[PDB]
């Protein structure tokens, strides 16, 4: 692979800049592009440099590009949760129509949120009775809290999920658990995490 | 701008597909990768222009036409379940500075299944805040699920008094596998809609999870007593309650 990217991944928190590199051996160098591709869709080009530019700005991302040491880098300004994104280098040889796009396997970077006032509590969402199915919803914990699938196949789990509720101007992780069996209750819901000690069960 | 159609396939294996990309940008370099989700891009094949027709970086079973610039088709003359992924289409043509700058299609979902009888819509129920969240931290979080869906090619979103919104919500990026050791496994989704107590105590106030479904098409055959698993919109909903 003539294109490399480092780190292979990082957390970093909203508010926070980072950088991502990018080292390449492609002989002849024509051109370098950064990329921005968000899960589920297609690459979005961010910034694209020749080695005539040693920078591009594109609102809150800047590239550098150091051809003489073949290496470029990404820096990101006050990184947000829709920054969190998968970022590919890729380098062009040639100008000219038959030049050929070279692709770094990508940067992914995950954005946390900035929780002050963690409140980490299981709850229990009132029975649908339109449906057969008990919910159980764990909530306010800090990004350090992991959560794990459950040890039954009849239990289904999701992982965390942050929500920005953009007024409040509040961000909170929460975690889904459901199963229809009369076994499931939310006091052992979640038992095969490792949940904080003041964890609230109403 | 640069199109791709259908959004979304479910296919038998077997079948011909076709994927269609095309674009009026005058393009001339034109590009179809394949990718796995939280895979990287591969590229399966690119075209030079108007007559022109190479194998990228990854060998498939797939062939593609460039008969006309506007035009570079993608063609599985028989499925089978290892085609299933997303087909992004791209081009590139000349910008300024002496570039080639790369846009891409809104890309191909296919699913290739066994069997369209593995074919299932989704099932949702949303659920209603627990007091005791309401009491404790003055919010109010509704959880909708969707269950019981194959292919995985479905859109959720909230409505709250007619309006899609976005802020306070979170949907699992990936859903549930039923059945984790079933290749045709059907799926589960989750989604969290959280709003403030006073919000959700107003009765006036409607909350709805709908979950678009990427199914059969008319054209499909279905010989299965069950309702035919189209495209379709599947819905939940609930008002607030006052307490």
């Amino acid at each position: 692979n003539q294109v490399e990217q480092s780190p292979q991944s990082l957390i970093i928190l909203e508010g926070k800049n980072c950088t991502l590199q990018c080292n390449y051996t492609v002989s002849p160098f024509s051109n370098l592009r950064w990329y921005k591709q968000d899960t589920g869709r297609g690459p979005v080009s961010l910034t694209i440099m020749t080695f005539s530019e040693n920078t591009k700005s594109n609102g809150r991302y800047t590239a550098t590009l150091d051809a003489d040491t073949k290496q470029s880098s990404l820096h990101i300004t006050a990184s947000q949760l829709s920054d969190s994104a998968s970022y590919i280098c890729v380098v062009s040889d040639r100008g000219s129509t038959l030049g050929r796009l070279y692709f770094g396997r990508g940067t992914q970077l995950t954005v946390w949120p900035d929780i002050q006032n963690p409140d980490p509590a299981v709850y229990q969402l009132r029975d649908s009775k339109s449906s057969d199915k008990s919910v159980c919803l764990f909530t306010d914990f800090d990004s350090q809290t992991n959560v794990s699938q459950s040890k039954d196949s009849d239990v289904y789990i999701t992982d965390k999920c942050v929500l920005d509720m953009r007024s409040m101007d509040f961000k909170s992780n929460s975690a889904v658990a459901w199963s229809n069996k009369s076994d499931f209750a939310c006091a052992n819901a979640f038992n095969n995490s490792i949940i904080p000690e003041d964890t609230f069960f109403p | 701008d640069i199109y791709q159609t259908p959004r979304y396939l479910v296919i038998g294996t077997g079948k011909k597909i076709t994927l269609e990309c095309s674009q009026t940008m005058g393009h001339d370099k034109m590009y179809w990768y394949q990718q796995d989700p939280g895979m990287e891009l591969h590229l399966i094949h690119y075209s030079y222009g108007v007559n022109s027709t190479e194998k990228g970086d990854l060998s498939s079973e797939s062939t593609v036409s460039r008969i006309r610039t506007e035009h570079f088709p993608l063609t599985l003359e028989s499925a089978r379940p290892s085609h299933t992924s997303q087909y992004l289409c791209a081009s590139s043509g000349l910008r300024d500075r002496g570039l080639y700058e790369q846009y891409f299609g809104p890309g191909t979902r296919l699913t290739v299944t066994e069997d369209l009888k593995n074919v299932f819509p989704p099932e949702v129920a949303v659920f209603e805040p627990s007091e005791a969240e309401i009491s404790h931290t003055q919010k109010a979080t509704l959880v909708c699920l969707a269950t019981g869906f194959y292919p995985d090619h479905v859109e959720l979103s909230w409505w709250v008094n007619g309006k899609e919104v976005h802020s306070g919500v979170c949907t699992d990026p990936q859903p549930l596998k039923e059945q984790p050791a079933l290749n045709d496994s059907r799926y589960a989704l989750s989604s969290r809609l959280r709003v403030s107590a006073t919000f959700w105590q107003n009765p006036r106030n409607h909350f709805r999870c709908q979950v678009q479904f990427y199914g059969l098409s008319e054209n499909d055959e279905w010989t299965q007593d069950r309702a035919k698993p189209v495209t379709q919109i599947v819905s939940a909903e609930a008002w607030g309650r006052a307490d």
